[PDB]
């Protein structure tokens, strides 16, 4: 649903500097200018709009969508968007394993909720002996990454990166399991494994939240037509 | 007021 | 850039002052005389215009700080907007006497300027006085009615777009004791010799103003764009 003129304003269009970039990605580059690669924005709409109709498809099954947004700065962006669509996130290390191991995660998650409730309840109050402070900071680290998919969410339906090379640890364990992805490739990002592909700037604040936009808007739309 | 390129004419 | 020698003529770029007060220098800028005022020519000021425009351009391009000057209230307004909008800063209304030379004493007022933003969301909050507030507030509207718009530059701009330049002949006189160059609006009461792009318009109506400040700012996108990327989509 997306126009030229939103991205446009966003600055999507800005690659990273000449030096760094796959020369796999040339097709969607359109011409370097200023030792910068531009996007060629034309390509991207036409596979943004089928990437946002099949993100509707998912959600009409009630699927599950992740989201990964290591980035420091889209992290908190990631977080505040996968709320309006109540899907799952993670802004942190994609923790080695997160779906290939997902035994061993899962007994995590287990364990994690248990402390929860424990030390909200209060339980954890009285023990104290610097023992309290040992399960509130474990409750901490866990949720720093482990927070977002608490809620089950085993073997989701689909990934949303927002790059394609930082995070190339999910977009692999993802093509393990035949778990289709979805990422917001730059010019310097392998596009291997990515499926359904986006060429797109990956670092812009601004860029970053019109893809978390358009994305948590088809999944909240297609979970209504299903309604 | 007339045009400037009639005037100048 | 390339102004129709028409949207000009509607603007009222033609329309200049009377013969009473009229800089006898602007000869080679006359047309007539209309109900006895003086008609610029408009075929003589194109050419100058759209040369200051690429010149302008290819400032920009080699990344030089550009510099317009506030005038009356409502081109002060219209200025602001223009130059906000892109870069190269502005001023409003007073031009600071002597800002160029004393750049390095009115650098320190900067500091102090900025210092006091950033304790305007500080010192408020603690050991406020019904008197000390009252301090703050003002100086810092007074300091940033004029001194705002300059702030950001940090150092010694290296071009400048007055308008009218008679209004601030202050202005260009600083300007000439440092090599940077200048753009003017000149009009039939305006002494030109010290412009280096002499722009014959007329700072009148603001309509026209709105005119040149919309061209120029034009002018230095294209060098942001060399500054950036190319055209494309
Ligand atoms: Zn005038």
């Amino acid at each position: 649903t997306v126009s030229m003129r939103d991205m446009l304003k966003a600055g999507v269009h800005f690659g990273h500097q000449t030096r760094y970039w796959n020369p796999k990605m040339k097709p969607f580059i359109f011409g370097a200018r200023n030792k910068v690669h531009i996007i060629n924005l034309e390509k991207t709409v036409p596979m943004f709009n089928e990437a946002l109709a099949e993100l509707n498809k998912i959600a009409s099954r009630k699927g599950k969508i992740l989201f990964v947004g290591t980035k420091r700065a889209a992290s908190e962006a990631v977080k505040d968007a996968a709320l309006s669509c109540d899907q799952f996130f993670v802004n942190h290390r994609w923790l080695g394993g997160m779906l290939t191991n997902w035994k061993t995660v899962r007994q995590s998650i287990k364990r994690l909720k248990d402390l929860e409730t424990q030390s909200q309840d209060g339980t954890f109050d009285k023990l104290t002996k610097k023992e309290a402070l040992m399960r509130t900071r474990e409750l901490e680290k866990l949720e720093n990454s482990l927070g977002g998919i608490k809620d089950m969410g085993g073997l989701p339906d689909a990934l949303f990166v927002i790059d394609a090379d930082h995070e190339h640890i999910a977009i692999k364990e993802a093509n393990n399991l035949g778990i289709p992805v979805f990422a917001i490739v730059d010019t310097n990002s392998d596009p291997d494994g990515v499926d359904f592909v986006i060429p797109g700037n990956d670092d812009a604040i601004r860029a970053v939240t019109l893809y978390l936009g358009a994305v948590a808007a088809t999944v909240r739309e297609g979970r209504s037509q299903d309604l | 007021t007339e045009s400037f390129a009639q005037l100048f004419e």
